[PDB]
């Protein structure tokens, strides 16, 4: 017998309460992060290693740029919940 | 021993819903720059191997539809599945274009009881929305 | 540079 | 600049809105599957590899006897909630 | 380049929180086997190289003002910090002997702002505790 | 076994 909850991932662009932020001209920090990340070492990395090094450069890489001085400056962490019981390789 | 079996015909589907225009009733605006974001996580997502699907401005009934139909298919071969969220957000909540939804409410349809074909393979979620109103004001 | 409501 | 919630971990013994186990002569089964790793790979593996086999014990080789029959055959997944931007060893 | 900078004189403080005995106000039972587990997870973590100690039947006051003082120590020459819980718990929050607390209140201390001493350094929580009162009934 | 209310 199994846990019916077992076995999944959740990858949040931000944490719980937070906003999240996107570039009308580039596409959504998560996402650029993302993709930028699985290009380079999509079939090389572990899933948590992938989603860990996209922590870092959403964490990093991105200070928001606004009008509003309320929305200026802001800054964005990701956040991943994971069920998984295994290490996960596309391959 | 220590990872999931990748040994199937298929990686698996990777369904994206990509949510750019919402009725004004509902007090939301254009999510300008999610066409690029659905582009690019596309093609990373076929490069990877996986079937993507790619759905445009859903409503909240479509969105629980499409996870409940995709939970009765048959991934006997696929190794994994994955899902693309790229909408508005509140706490616990996505929304389609004329509301919201629980996002465990959508996810719920592939729970070991529910989808018998994905016991014990990875169901993955990507979730860009806000999930509340609070900015990180950073520290250097 | 936009946030994904005002509450 | 970085942001203020990154580098947190949550290691949950349970899901949102679940109960958590215990067994009142063996201990909890969470910190029992905890331990176990901990003393045999606490120094090899990273952080998330640790809390993926805690899953995977807790996941399988847990399951409830109880008295009442509501109560009775249960089992439990933990759940991993990660801020980290890098990979964590204890070395 | 991707891992922590363990390269400190200490591996940090850990703070063990062992909530067996619950005022009858609570309603809620002894936690027979909890004492074990502390002893365990006291052994374990100071095998890791942490520096333990434990707290035993804590208030809601005294678990708050345990984690703000040690948010407000110096941890300069610490790699990280860590945090043990094992107590009743509910959704978001967990039970002192008197009452609850949510677990937010208690983990926000050591934000980036409200702690520069921990800053890019892991903060890590074990939680044991309730969450709600849903079962896994599991499937084959 | 036991639990970590019966709300």
């Amino acid at each position: 017998k199994i846990p019916v909850e077992a076995d999944f991932l959740f990858a949040y662009s931000t944490v719980p309460g937070y906003y999240s932020w996107r570039s009308p001209g580039r596409g959504s920090w998560f996402v650029q992060a993302l993709c930028s990340i699985l290009e380079e070492h999509g079939k090389d990395l572990e899933i948590m290693q992938i989603l860990t090094r996209v922590n870092d450069r959403v964490a990093r890489h991105f200070e928001s740029q606004s009008d509003d001085p309320h929305f200026h400056e802001k800054k964005q962490i990701p956040c991943v919940v994971s069920m998984l019981t295994k290490e996960l390789y596309f391959s | 021993t220590y990872q999931y079996n990748m040994n199937f015909e298929k990686l698996g589907k990777c369904i994206i819903i990509n949510n750019k225009n919402f009725d004004k009733v509902t007090g939301m605006g254009v999510r300008n720059g999610t066409d690029k974001d659905a582009e690019a996580l596309f093609k990373c997502f076929r490069s990877l191997g996986f079937d993507v699907i790619v759905y445009n401005d859903c409503s909240c009934a479509k969105m629980q539809d499409l996870l409940k139909k995709a939970s009765e298919e048959d991934h006997t071969n696929a190794a994994c599945f994955a899902c693309i969220l790229l909408s508005h957000g509140e706490e616990n909540v996505i929304y389609g274009k004329d509301g919201v939804t629980p996002i465990k409410d959508l996810t719920a349809h592939f729970r070991g009881d529910r989808c018998k074909t994905l016991l014990e393979k990875p169901k993955l979620f990507f979730i860009q929305a806000c999930r509340g109103t609070e900015l990180d004001d950073g520290i250097q | 540079d936009e946030v994904x409501a005002a509450a």
